């Protein structure tokens, strides 16, 4: 019984997990439940998708960008299984 | 150094064939 990954050209077997984009630079990983259907559940809650930098991180990963006011921020991907990131003057 | 926190989620589900 397979999942399928038509964009990628990829098939998956029940239970086996993937990396997939999503709307262009967004990354979610999705896992195969088949359910006679190809089912997949697909989620961020592992990763930083930041709209500011349209750029996708791991959790540890740091990268830095503006606040409002001028000031730079240094940021870092730490999950939190809610796709949290922080970032600090 | 003072803290901002965010958060982006995505989840969704599909079917394939």
């Amino acid at each position: 019984e397979k999942c399928f990954d038509h964009a990628a050209g990829t098939s998956y077997v029940v239970g086996e997990t993937w990396e997939k984009p999503y709307q262009g630079w967004m990354m979610v990983d999705c896992t195969c439940l088949g359910e006679g259907s190809g089912r997949i559940t697909c989620t961020s809650r592992n990763r930083c998708n930041d709209q500011d930098t349209r750029t996708s991180y791991r959790i540890g990963d740091t990268w830095s960008k503006k606040d409002n006011r001028g000031n730079l921020l240094q940021c870092i991907c730490t999950g939190n299984g809610r796709g949290e990131w922080k970032c600090e003057r | 150094g003072q803290v901002t926190t965010e958060s982006n989620l995505v989840e969704f589900d599909e079917e394939s064939t």
